[PDB]
């Protein structure tokens, strides 16, 4: 236990304490569990009840690798969900990148940590359990709680907020230490001489054993490089843990979900990653012990990103006097890769961007859209926003940001000529062409038939109309504008009925996941001149009447 | 004095919202401001048994203010400070001449807030790089920017207002959260002297205004009209435009016809050629146009649904909004044009612009319509506190779908 005062807890409202069933059990457990409630009570952690109290919880027995330990569980569960509801512990963790260098790094694990830190008196009686009787014959050893129980909702946020009170102190005292604190851990670095630093920790030992708090000695201190959530902390650097890859002939959802998963987790410092193939096949996985094949495009990029894992990468530790840096670089396939660095050959972390979400999109839009989850990530970790370093060029961006139909933040930025550069690959005309003929297009489908057509005709009097089979009252309306695109010369006026096609072609993508919106777009690049306009169908209005003939 | 009792609805539990991160200047700027408060008594720290959280925001001048985005507890008060509590809302506001708004939110500092309803209030001040927990308050005394604020305050508002009201009984005032509306029909100079006298009155009774060195005129609030293009030729393209948009406008107003301009344009023409209107169809753009500059019929104003304000992008600093309840029935319509300056990021002109929505509906409707956002969901939640300046915070939801109508609403 400890002096420290306890956090008062209430139950839900409308609810009453636990009073579940106490299971028999054999001798030996029974016999396990009363060496340890006797030694356990001998610490003032639990203590004996009469009968007054009514309620129960379930005690349970179970052993580590045989050792002569044989621990004590306790299902708190019917408590957890009758108990009134705490502040949210820490959700994210510091991020390595975030970190500046201390010269000097401890790390102390508190023991007994939720057994070291009372518990509010008038809440104890709704944590009675049982030791049963050999054979139900006997009666029971009622006992209750004093201290914070494991596995009882309230007690990671009360040791929390009990620890950060008993750091209060010792921080005024010291206001040049730094003290992180994470579940049962305290990581503490400072800027002092070696052994100027080592009394400094022996301080905090001996503070935090007169408020009841255990932590390890010089002798059991560890040593860099420390292995923190999937990290290695070196003294003047950081990189992810060993990341293993494996090599399987069958590769079923879950694996393919581990392998995906590993992949992001190396994303952030070595760059380059790639887990658009693998990602794709795992859509629709539905069974995760489903087995399923590799696309050549996925062994290519597991292939690639081998390769990548093959060389070691690490990363530094944030320095606030020097400016912060972001470059973004296009990796295709609508994958684009990041760095944050401050210096020119070190990276302070790296990341990658995909929109799986659209079916079309714009390469500027993709970059916007990139810029935005950096700016996010910045602020997240270093409390403030990089300066961009982006492969496009002003008046690239300004003219998509001027006509574009939502608004757009272009923060700071400056042009890097590092090729695949960002371009507007074509541009509608923003009034009719005079000299260009003017097709009038139109198709349609049967949702049953599932058989469609696209035509059109022109003033000059030309005219086609194609049969196309396994359609869509969408498909056959794009249909019409590539049979236009063709047919016509360098400069054309194109007339549809069809909002949806208008939509996708104003939109002006330059890539998505139909091969037809792909081959539009490439006669639209290939193009001079191509004024797009929209009538209201079935309005008899001109040429669109006759078209809709087909 | 003693505390207003303040209740949750039957069966509600309190806000739970996550809190932003935050640039470490704003943080700053937040435990600077948090430290003094809590040296006031104005708010307290808080342990783990409180599960409850209300996202903070730091806004500007050249000194950093505060603000709470108290929407969720509003949600779960709205009882309280709507039937309970209720203030009613002029409805001849609109009509003055001039309307000006005084912020008067510090009066709520003084009173103190019910014990037992503190713990809805807490908030925290957010940590970099996930270092700290967080800072974690709770609120003493009455919050600006909790609708339950002016709602306990009204009696002692009503009471120091009323010396004035008696001497000055054609100005209309009205209290939304944190700011007296105040509209007359005197000339500005009258109005502003006006203003002056108002401000000394509550000086004089202890509510300090901030506004020692908004002024609106809302006789020009009405639903525009829409106005279709006027052109001494006429090509086939424009007659093609001039019927789409026609036919759009037909959703809005019946009794439009374009059957005489559907026939004008015949055969599979092109779209530069010059094909002069028949007599006929003058007839029927003459008849569509005064059937456009009248008002509709039977728009009227709903006060059990809520107020759904549309913005779309123009260019060149040119936006424009559509507030209604129900499709085609807009209650108003406007057209912001940024003031025209230098710093031009289009968040700053739709921020402008939702605030001056966000004031006409207040104005008008006494409620705050829920905004349909041209923009990015995490873009605007990135930067839309660097030009707020108003004390409320609108519902939004943020529109994915390119309109294709931008011309049509010009
Ligand atoms: N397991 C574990 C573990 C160990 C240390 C952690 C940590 O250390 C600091 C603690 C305090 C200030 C700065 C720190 O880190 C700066 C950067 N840094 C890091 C390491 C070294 S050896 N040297 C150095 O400069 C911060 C956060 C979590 C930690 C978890
Ligand atoms: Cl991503
Ligand atoms: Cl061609
Ligand atoms: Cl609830």
């Amino acid at each position: 236990i400890s002096p420290i005062e306890t956090v008062p807890v209430k139950l839900k409202p409308g609810m009453d304490g636990p009073k579940v069933k106490q299971w028999p059990l054999t001798e030996e457990k029974i016999k396990a569990l009363v060496e340890i409630c006797t030694e356990m009570e001998k610490e003032g952690k639990i203590s004996k009840i009469g009968p007054e109290n009514p309620y129960n919880t379930p005690v349970f027995a179970i052993k580590k690798k045989d050792s002569t330990k044989w621990r004590k569980l306790v299902d708190f569960r019917e408590l957890n969900k009758r108990t009134q509801d705490f502040w949210e512990v820490q959700l994210g963790i510091p991020h390595p990148a975030g970190l500046k260098k201390k010269k000097s790094v401890t790390v102390l694990d508190v023991g007994d940590a939720y057994f070291s830190v009372p518990l509010d008196e008038d809440f104890r009686k709704y944590t009675a359990f049982t030791i049963p009787s050999i054979n139900n014959e006997t009666p029971g050893i009622r006992y209750q709680y004093n201290v914070l129980p494991q596995g009882w909702k309230g007690s990671p946020a009360i040791f929390q907020s009990s620890m950060t009170k008993i750091l209060e102190p010792f921080a005024a005292q010291n206001p040049d230490i730094v003290i992180y604190q994470y579940m049962d851990d305290l990581y503490v670095g400072s800027d002092l001489e070696i052994g100027q630093h080592r009394t400094k920790i022996e301080e905090l030992r001996q503070h935090l054993l007169r408020w009841g708090l255990t932590t390890p000695d010089k002798k059991h201190q560890k040593e860099p490089p420390f292995l923190w959530m999937g990290y290695e902390l070196h003294p003047d650097k950081w990189t992810v843990q060993p990341i293993v890859l494996p090599e399987k002939d069958s590769w079923t959802v879950n694996d393919i979900q581990k392998l995906v998963g590993k992949l992001n987790w190396a994303s952030q410092i070595y760059p380059g990653i790639k887990v658009r193939q693998l990602s794709k096949l795992l859509r629709g996985t539905k069974a995760l012990t489903e087995v399923i094949p590799l696309t050549e495009e996925a062994e290519l990029e597991l292939a690639e990103n081998r390769e990548i894992l093959k060389e070691p990468v690490h990363g530094v530790y944030y320095d606030p006097s020097k400016d912060l840096i972001a470059e973004i670089q296009k990796q295709g396939q609508g994958q684009w890769t990041y760095q944050i660095y401050q210096e020119p050959f070190k990276n302070l972390k790296t990341g990658k961007y995909a929109r799986m979400r659209g079916a079309h999109t714009n390469d500027v839009k993709q970059l916007t859209e990139a810029v935005q989850k950096i700016t996010t990530e910045s602020i997240v970790i270093w409390g403030k926003t990089p300066k961009f370093k982006l492969p496009i060029q002003k008046e690239t961006w300004e003219t998509w940001w001027t006509e574009y139909w939502q608004a757009t933040w272009i923060p700071e930025w400056e042009f890097v000529n590092t090729p695949p550069l960002v371009k507007l690959w074509y541009q509608l005309e923003k009034e009719p062409i005079v000299g260009a003929e003017t097709f009038y297009v139109d198709g349609a489908a049967n949702r049953e038939t599932k058989l469609g057509k696209a035509g059109y005709v022109t003033n000059k009097g030309r005219q086609k109309v194609v049969p196309l089979t396994n359609t869509t009252n969408q498909k056959t309306e794009l249909q019409a504008i590539y049979l236009a695109l063709q047919d016509s010369g360098l400069e054309v006026n194109i007339v549809t009925d069809s909002q949806y096609a208008l939509g996708i072609i104003q939109a002006q993508p330059d890539k998505s996941e139909s091969e037809l919106v792909n081959q539009i777009i490439e006669q639209l690049i290939k193009k001079e001149k191509v004024y797009l306009a929209w009538v209201p169908a079935h309005k008899g209005i001109g040429g669109n009447e006759q078209v809709d003939k087909l | 004095i003693e505390t207003v009792p303040v209740k949750l609805k039957p069966g509600m539990d309190g806000p739970k919202v996550k809190q932003w991160p935050l640039t470490e200047e704003k943080i700053k700027a937040l435990v600077e401001i948090c430290t003094e408060m809590e040296k006031e008594g104005k708010i307290s720290k808080i342990g783990p048994e409180n599960p409850y959280n209300t996202p903070v925001f730091a806004i500007k001048s050249t000194k950093w203010r505060k603000l709470v985005d108290f929407r969720e507890l509003n949600k779960r008060t709205q009882d309280f400070w709507e039937v309970q509590l209720g203030i009613p809302h002029p409805a001849g506001l609109k009509k003055k001449k001039s309307v000006t708004v005084l912020d008067v939110g510090d009066a709520y500092f003084s009173v103190p807030l019910d014990e037992d309803f503190r713990k809805y209030t807490a908030f925290t001040i957010p940590s970099i790089n996930n270092e700290t927990p967080g800072i974690r308050y709770q609120y003493n005394v009455l919050p600006q920017g909790w609708k339950g604020s002016p709602a306990i305050f009204q009696s002692s508002m009503t009471k120091i207002l009323e010396p004035f009201k008696k001497q000055n009984p054609d100005i209309v005032i009205y209290q939304y959260m944190d700011d007296l509306y105040v509209g007359s029909d005197l000339e500005i100079g009258q109005h502003r002297t006006k203003i002056e006298e108002l401000r000394q009155h509550l000086l004089r009774w202890g509510l300090t205004t901030p506004d020692k060195k908004y002024e609106l005129h809302p006789d020009k609030w009405t639903v525009q009209p829409i106005v279709l293009p006027e052109k001494d030729s006429w090509t086939v393209n424009d007659i093609q435009k001039l019927v789409g948009k026609l036919n759009w406008a037909s959703q809005i107003y019946p009794g439009i016809k374009v059957r005489q301009l559907s026939k004008l344009l015949r055969g599979t023409k092109a779209l530069t050629e010059v094909i002069p209107l028949t007599e006929e169809a003058e007839l029927e753009l003459a008849e569509n146009r005064e059937i456009l500059k009248e008002p509709v019929h039977g728009v009227y104003y709903d006060p059990s649904k809520d107020l759904i304000a549309e913005i779309q992008k123009q260019g060149q600093g040119q936006w424009t909004y559509q507030i209604y309840q129900e499709p085609f029935k807009n209650l108003k319509t406007g057209k912001y044009a940024r003031m025209r300056g230098a710093h031009t990021n289009d968040v700053k002109q739709l921020t402008e612009a939702v605030q001056k929505i966000t004031t006409e509906s207040i104005v008008i409707w006494g409620k705050t319509p829920k905004f349909k956002l041209p923009i990015q969901k995490e873009t605007w939640e990135t930067w839309w506190t660097e030009y707020w300046q108003a004390t409320w915070i609108p519902e939004w939801e943020f529109v994915n779908t390119p309109p294709l109508v931008k011309l049509w609403y010009q």
